């Protein structure tokens, strides 16, 4: 048996550490929390300091409405009762509001309205913290990589409750707030437009997704086969290449002929991810709008 | 329609991605070049990118990409056969030499600063509030080789600061001096520290460090190669 | 045909089989015994898919498959046309994965690294005989397994998926969607955040890792770390694969009928069962 480094063998602590400062407000940021032998078994131990200030709260703030708002629902559902709460948990859902009322703001709650009222909230808890990835990089005058990244996420979602129903002509369209509720949602979008399957850009959209795990496979495989060498220091070996970053490249060489660089790699990462959401979200947009059956259009091609 | 001219564009778009991507992956060991160091004929059909520099940290300078590529050391090798494609056989000790599996780089002899312009790495002795933790202490442990002998024994463990995290053991060998030896080579158990790739007797071949409060990133390179060598070429002694 | 930094690592030995015989490259192409295996496992199968095409009176990729024997041969061998082909094909498809896996530990072992990636790979090799020979077998008929082609192996997913409904019930397919899509999540981050560190704001200087660790906590309070972000990305996806060769173990040997139906024992639970309102009650 020789070390695999999956698991530290050997936890160390010194000070809490504050972070870099930069031009990040201190006056904002939180206090450190604290450590965890658990969590250091497999990474960083610890907990905080965090980051608040504005935009944070909002999100913060406006995703318990988002939250609760859906919540509450479901005790109007479980009437009240905890044991039925409890029970049906799976079963509750805030569906949208019925097709007659369309585009307008104007269903009742009990009719579509509590619906409107939750999304807004998602709505704002997301784009809020959205901005808030790319300014607490700025902060650090990093990339907007994250942030950026994070748009293509974004994307998707964009599409399935927003884009789409809207283009459809209904809020009708949209996803319900339910777990087994959005697993039916998923199952029936597909039946009625002719088997997914046969949308291109799904099964493109599958093709990264499983690329995503063939990828951070191999990568998370090779930067621990090569950790005896420091490959997890990859910055380090961006501006100074060592046997970490040679090893690991002529690996991939002798196997497939082929190679990356430490830092090249992570473009793929980077972009084998982002093409999920991104192919995802134009698979979708198009479905129902421009493509009612895609087996009927995998046979005339439009 | 509509979804088929989406669905073309698409592949354009990918297309100039995989390009963008596989240039951007050939800013280091290209150009191609023979086994005897000269540019080979064909280069593939990827063009080396436009040049792009870094700004290291701390004063340290510029990095710019793809760049002279050399190799900065000399390589104990000969040829095995009169064709390409062959193994280069060693032509001395491959772990003093540094050739397979014990090679290293020729990298900048400095140590690594964290964010601050401070020695990334320290042995524990000389960081403030640093403790294990955490897990079995090494540190008065004795270790031991491939050849179920006993090298020496643990006197510190060096750490990485920013990460907290441990990345060396300063091990005593029998007269007085230290070497390090990589955390993710040794088995820390019970009462002792497992060398499962080098035996006893290759303790010594260690590269050692100048300073004994800071390791380089050359020095760390042949350290780390040193020991993986000695898993292939120790063999001769690795009974168990 | 060689980096720069190639030459001092293309020392002798090894090897797993054979010694010195296969110990050489080709190109960047390392062989090995293994990397003979594997060409002799393809080459025979590629054929046989080849041979199998004009049995069907078919050279069009969008058509062509290699379909298994009927539930009716069940576990036994069968004729070339049918299922017989198929049978063998498989037989050339697992070894040439196998030996492309041990093939990857002999270019471990040359280049002195772990074996973590051989490894990975085996997961995946894992879920690929969860299909076509665990599954089956226990099912009693080569006929569960799934065929060979573009998208009419895609039907066999989606009939063998409505077969017992939605099964966006199958409790565990549930946990592996949870692992795929993180694991997406994570490869997301990690990437962008490596390179938003070496690739900072024009004219900036690089950041370091602890700018990396230091974004993090900023966002979300925690930051695994550079270690761990990659122990994170290895695990996320084996077990989204571990989890996709499970739910798939226990469908149609332990479990036929609907999933949806399997969410009873919950709703039906003593404490609750009648109390009534609700969905169920
Ligand atoms: C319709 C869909 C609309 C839906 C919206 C969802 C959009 C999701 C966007 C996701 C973006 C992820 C990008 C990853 C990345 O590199 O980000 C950093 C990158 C740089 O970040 P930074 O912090 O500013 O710079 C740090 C360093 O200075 C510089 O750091 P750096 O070096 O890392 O960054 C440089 C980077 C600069 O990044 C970009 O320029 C990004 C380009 C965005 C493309 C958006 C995709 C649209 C999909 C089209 C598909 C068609 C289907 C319909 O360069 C690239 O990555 C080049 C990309 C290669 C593209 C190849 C195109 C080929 C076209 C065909 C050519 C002919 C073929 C020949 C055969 O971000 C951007 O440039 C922003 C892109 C956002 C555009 C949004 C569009 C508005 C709506
Ligand atoms: C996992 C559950 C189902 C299944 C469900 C689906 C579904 C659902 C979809 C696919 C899709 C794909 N599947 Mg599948 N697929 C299964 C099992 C397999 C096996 C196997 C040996 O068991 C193989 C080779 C494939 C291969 C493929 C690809 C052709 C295609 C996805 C692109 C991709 O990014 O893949 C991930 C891999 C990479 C990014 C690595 C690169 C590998 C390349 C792409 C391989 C090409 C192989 C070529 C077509 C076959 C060559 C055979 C010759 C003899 C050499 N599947 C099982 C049985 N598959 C998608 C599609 O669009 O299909 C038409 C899709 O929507
Ligand atoms: C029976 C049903 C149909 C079907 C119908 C659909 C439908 C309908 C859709 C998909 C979509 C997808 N399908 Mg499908 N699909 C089928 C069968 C398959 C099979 C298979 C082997 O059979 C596979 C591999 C897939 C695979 C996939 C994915 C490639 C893709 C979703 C990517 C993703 O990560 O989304 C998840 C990621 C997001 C939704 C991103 C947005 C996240 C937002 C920004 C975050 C909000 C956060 C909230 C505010 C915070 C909560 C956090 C708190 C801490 C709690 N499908 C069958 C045939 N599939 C989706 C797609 O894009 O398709 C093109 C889609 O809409
Ligand atoms: C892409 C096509 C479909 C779709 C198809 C599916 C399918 C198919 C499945 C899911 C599943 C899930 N989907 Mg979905 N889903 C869609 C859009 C969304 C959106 C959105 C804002 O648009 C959100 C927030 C979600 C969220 C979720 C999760 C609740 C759940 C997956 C776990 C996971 O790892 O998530 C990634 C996210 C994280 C790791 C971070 C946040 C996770 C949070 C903190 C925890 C949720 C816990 C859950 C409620 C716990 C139950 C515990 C009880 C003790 C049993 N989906 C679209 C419309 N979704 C899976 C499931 O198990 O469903 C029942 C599943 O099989
Ligand atoms: C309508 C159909 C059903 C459905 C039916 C099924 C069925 C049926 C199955 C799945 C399976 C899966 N489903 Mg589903 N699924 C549905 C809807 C969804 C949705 C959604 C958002 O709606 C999602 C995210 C998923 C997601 C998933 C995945 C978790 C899982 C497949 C990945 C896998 O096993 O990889 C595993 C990876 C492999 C098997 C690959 C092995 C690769 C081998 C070793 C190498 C090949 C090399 C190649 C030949 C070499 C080429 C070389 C050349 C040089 C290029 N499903 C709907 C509701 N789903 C499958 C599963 O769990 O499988 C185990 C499965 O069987
Ligand atoms: C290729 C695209 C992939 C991707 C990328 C991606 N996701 C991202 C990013 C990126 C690049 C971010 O930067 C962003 C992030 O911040 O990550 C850490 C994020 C993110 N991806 C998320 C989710 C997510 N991503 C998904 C998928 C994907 N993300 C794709 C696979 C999915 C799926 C598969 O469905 C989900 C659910 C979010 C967690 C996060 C953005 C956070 C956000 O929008 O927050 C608004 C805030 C709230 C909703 C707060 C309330 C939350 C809970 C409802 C209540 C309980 C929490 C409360 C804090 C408890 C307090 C308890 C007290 C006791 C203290
Ligand atoms: C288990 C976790 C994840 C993972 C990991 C993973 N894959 C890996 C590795 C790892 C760690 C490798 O080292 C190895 C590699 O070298 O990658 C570059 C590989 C690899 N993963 C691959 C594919 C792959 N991985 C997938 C998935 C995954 N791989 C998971 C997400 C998928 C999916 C989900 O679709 C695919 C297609 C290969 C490209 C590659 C290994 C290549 C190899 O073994 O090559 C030699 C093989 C041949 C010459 C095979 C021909 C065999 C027969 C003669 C004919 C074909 C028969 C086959 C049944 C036909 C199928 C047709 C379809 C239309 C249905
Ligand atoms: C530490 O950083 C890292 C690196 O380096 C610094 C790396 O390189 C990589 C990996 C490298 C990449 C470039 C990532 C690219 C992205 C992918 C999604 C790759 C997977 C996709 C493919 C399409 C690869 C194609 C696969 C193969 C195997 C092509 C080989 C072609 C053949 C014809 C097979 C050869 C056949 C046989 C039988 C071998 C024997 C040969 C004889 C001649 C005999 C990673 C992850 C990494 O993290
Ligand atoms: C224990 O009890 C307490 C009180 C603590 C509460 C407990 C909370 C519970 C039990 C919450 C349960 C909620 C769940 C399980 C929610 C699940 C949601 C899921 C699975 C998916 C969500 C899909 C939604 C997407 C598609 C939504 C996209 C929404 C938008 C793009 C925005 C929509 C915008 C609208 C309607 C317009 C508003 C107006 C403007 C300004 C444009
Ligand atoms: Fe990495």
């Amino acid at each position: 048996a020789e070390y695999q480094n999956i698991f530290s063998q050997v936890q160390v602590r010194g000070p809490a550490d504050l972070g870099m400062t930069e031009d990040v407000n201190l006056a904002n940021r939180s206090g450190v929390g604290p450590f965890s032998t658990l969590l250091g078994w497999f990474g960083n131990a610890q907990l905080g300091p965090i980051y608040l200030g504005s935009l944070g709260v909002l999100s913060l703030f406006s995703g318990l409405m988002w939250f609760f708002t859906i919540g509450i629902w479901f005790w109007f559902q479980a009437g009240w009762n905890p044991a039925v709460f409890l029970r049906d948990l799976f079963f509750f859902s805030l569906e949208p509001p019925a097709p007659e009322y369309g585009l307008s703001f104007a269903a009742p709650l009990k009719e579509g309205g509590l619906w409107l009222i939750a999304s807004f909230f998602m709505f704002v808890a997301v784009w809020s913290w959205w901005g808030r990835t790319y300014l607490r990089a700025q902060a650090l005058g990093m990339g907007k990589h994250t942030a950026w990244a994070f748009l293509s996420a974004i994307w998707l979602w964009m599409v399935l409750g927003f884009i789409r129903p809207i283009l459809m002509g209904s809020w009708s369209e949209a996803v319900p707030y339910g777990i087994f509720s959005h697993l039916d949602w998923t199952n029936n979008f597909s039946l009625v437009h002719g088997n997914l399957f046969y949308n291109p850009f799904h099964g493109l959209s599958i093709a990264f997704l499983y690329g995503s795990a063939l990828l951070f496979a191999m990568h998370g495989a090779t930067i621990l086969a090569v950790s005896r060498f420091g490959g997890e220091r990859e910055l380090e070996q961006i501006a100074d290449r060592g046997t970490a970053a040679e090893r690991a490249a002529l690996f991939w060489r002798w196997t497939m002929g082929f190679n990356a660089t430490m830092e090249g790699i992570h473009r793929w990462a980077i972009w084998m991810a982002v093409l999920v959401t991104l192919t995802g979200g134009i698979g979708i947009l198009l479905s129902g709008t421009v493509v009612d059956n895609w087996y009927v259009w995998g046979q005339n091609h439009g | 329609d509509l979804a088929s001219l989406a669905i073309y564009s698409f592949w354009i778009f990918l297309a100039g991605l995989i390009y963008y991507l596989q240039t951007e992956n050939m800013r280091e060991g290209y150009p191609l070049e023979n086994e005897d160091g000269t540019p080979a004929a064909n280069q593939g059909p990827f063009p080396l990118p436009k040049p792009k520099t870094f700004i290291l940290p701390h004063g340290r300078g510029t990095l710019t990409v793809p760049g002279p590529e050399s190799e900065d050391r000399p390589i104990a090798l000969a040829r095995t056969a009169v064709s390409e494609g062959f193994p280069h056989a060693p032509t001395g000790d491959p772990m003093k030499d540094g050739v397979g599996p014990a090679s290293w780089v020729a990298r900048r002899d400095l140590p690594e600063l964290d964010g601050h312009g401070h020695n990334k790495i320290k042995p524990m002795k000389a960081a403030a509030g640093f403790h294990v933790s955490a897990g079995k202490n090494p540190i008065g442990l004795p270790v031991r080789g491939c050849d179920l002998e006993i090298a020496g024994k643990v006197v510190d463990i060096w750490v990485d600061i920013p990460e907290q995290m441990a990345r060396f053991l300063e091990v005593e060998l029998k007269d007085g001096s230290t070497r390090l030896l990589p955390m993710q080579m040794v088995k820390v158990q019970s009462n002792r520290v497992h060398v499962n790739a080098l035996s006893s007797d290759l303790f010594a071949g260690i590269p050692t460090i100048k300073s004994p409060t800071e390791v380089t990133l050359l020095e760390e390179d042949k350290i780390c190669g040193y020991v993986a060598g000695g898993l292939m070429y120790a063999a001769p002694k690795r009974k168990s | 045909a060689l980096l720069s930094f190639e030459r001092k690592y293309r020392v002798p030995g090894g090897t797993l089989v054979g010694g010195n015989l296969f110990d050489f490259w080709v190109g960047p192409f390392y062989v090995g015994f293994f990397g003979v295996a594997t060409f002799f496992f393809a080459a025979l199968g590629i054929i046989l898919i080849a041979w199998s095409a004009v049995l069907q009176g078919t050279w069009n990729p969008q058509l062509i498959s290699v379909y298994p024997p009927a539930l009716e041969y069940g576990l036994g061998g069968a004729p070339l046309a049918k299922g017989g082909l198929w049978q063998i094909i498989t037989i050339c498809a697992t070894g040439a994965f196998v030996s492309w896996a041990l093939r990857e530990v002999e270019i471990c072992r040359k280049l002195g690294i772990g074996y973590h990636i051989p490894f990975a790979f085996a997961f995946a090799i894992l879920a690929y005989l969860t299909l076509v020979l665990f599954r089956p077998v226990m099912m009693g008929a080569w006929g569960y397994a799934f065929p060979y082609g573009i998208w009419t192996h895609l039907d066999w997913v989606s009939n063998t998926g409505y077969t017992y409904g939605n099964f966006h019930y199958n409790p565990a397919h549930m946990i592996a969607i949870s692992f795929f899509f993180t694991n997406a999540l994570a490869l997301a981050l990690h990437g962008a955040l490596v390179l938003s560190a070496a690739n900072p704001e024009k004219g900036k200087e690089m950041r370091t890792p602890d700018h990396e660790d230091t974004f993090f906590r900023d966002l979300v309070g925690y930051s695994i770390g550079t270690l761990g972000i990659h122990r994170l990305g290895l695990l996320l996806s084996l077990s989204a694969v571990f989890f996709s060769a499970l739910c798939m173990i226990i469908t149609g040997t332990i479990w036929f009928d609907q999933w949806v139906d399997w969410w009873q024992w919950w709703v039906k639970l003593p404490w609750w069962a009648n109390i009534p309102g609700g969905i169920n009650g």
